[PDB]
């Protein structure tokens, strides 16, 4: 059962990268803002020291956040949503990309 | 005076043998927007009006 | 409490100081009173009442002067300097080629 | 109640604990390598390929 499904998952996900040159640039951003969330975890769990804690808070939501709007965008993107166009998708990527780092350089 | 005397301010005349802190204790907007309209009103529009009228006047 | 010591004096007075000493870590008001009460002298008072604040929002030790939150300012340029560079790598190339 | 009565002081409070300085050297020693690894990836592949360059008007 679940051999099946993931070598069909793998075959269809694959070709779907090959195919548009856009999806790779999107996931390889995703992964390197994973292991930035992880390795500033690790320097929490290292120490056991819970000092500057809004300073701890301030780096992990922008990878959370930032993360998320990378994968609104590859839905938003690969599908159009009825009455969205793909030149206004990305312009409210960027504002709204925009106001987060900027409450997130207040918060620290 | 300004808005920086505001958002840290220690009153000394309420709960006196120790005062309280006020911008850890209160809701900072119902104020500010109206020292706003009277900023509006007193420097663009032409009409200088009293704090209380913009006070009184707030809800309707 | 702690007791005067001397200090210079001029013609007629003679002048007393207490040194520094560092205010309490409690905030609020307080009063400062020095009377000398003793028997076969007289009475003497004086004080006032002055209040004391707690720290303010701008002065408190930066996020520089720590070396505890160096690792996420760190990890705040990088997100910045790597979402420019993927904005400006993505309106200048092409579609399925 | 009318002698001398003694001298007192205040007992203040201990400073949170800063961590050794030779530590945070090392991790963000490691960031910067990991953005460069980001850097180096994407103009590896063809993600960061300069081919719709809007040069005219
Ligand atoms: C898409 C993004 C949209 C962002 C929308 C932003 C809209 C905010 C516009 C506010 C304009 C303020 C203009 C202004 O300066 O009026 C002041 C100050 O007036 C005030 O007290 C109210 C302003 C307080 C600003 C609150 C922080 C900013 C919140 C929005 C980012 C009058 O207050 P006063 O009490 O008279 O004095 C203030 C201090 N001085 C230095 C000026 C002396």
């Amino acid at each position: 059962d679940f051999q099946e499904t993931f070598k069909t998952s793998k075959r269809a996900y694959f070709a779907q990268i090959e195919k548009y040159p856009k999806l790779k640039l999107i996931d390889t951003f995703c992964f390197f803002l994973v292991l930035l969330g992880v390795i500033q975890c690790t320097f929490i769990i290292l120490i056991r020291d819970n000092f500057p804690f809004n300073a701890f808070l301030a780096g992990f939501i922008i990878c959370v956040g930032q993360f998320v709007l990378l994968m609104s965008l590859r839905l938003q993107l690969c599908n159009s949503f009825p009455g969205i166009s793909k030149n206004r998708a990305f312009a409210e990527f960027i504002v709204a990309s925009l106001i987060l780092h900027f409450v997130c350089l207040h918060f620290i | 005076n300004s808005f920086y005397k505001f958002l840290n301010w220690f009153d000394d005349r309420t709960w006196y043998p120790l005062g309280r802190v006020t911008g850890g204790t209160l809701y900072p907007g119902l104020m500010t927007t109206s020292a706003f309209i009277w900023h509006a009103l007193r420097n663009w529009l032409g009409l200088p009006i009293d704090i209380r009228n913009v006070c009184v006047l707030f809800a309707p | 409490r702690l007791t005067l010591s001397p200090s210079g004096n001029d013609s007629e007075t003679q002048y007393y100081t207490t040194g520094e000493f560092i205010l309490p870590d409690r905030h609020g008001v307080f009063t400062f009173l020095t009377d000398y009460r003793k028997i076969g002298l007289s009475f003497t008072t004086d004080k006032d009442v002055k209040a004391i604040r707690h720290l303010a929002n701008d002065e408190y030790p930066r996020s520089w002067e720590i070396s505890n939150s160096w690792v996420y300012i760190s990890a705040i340029c990088g997100v910045i300097v790597a979402w420019i560079f993927f904005v400006v790598s993505f309106v200048t190339t092409s579609s399925v080629g | 109640k009318f002698g001398i009565k003694p001298e007192i002081h205040h007992i203040f409070h201990a400073e949170p604990k800063r961590v050794a300085k030779p530590i945070a050297v090392i991790f963000v020693l490691i960031i910067f390598i990991t953005i460069l690894s980001l850097i180096v990836t994407w103009l590896n592949s063809c993600a960061a390929a300069f081919n719709n360059i809007p040069t005219g008007v």
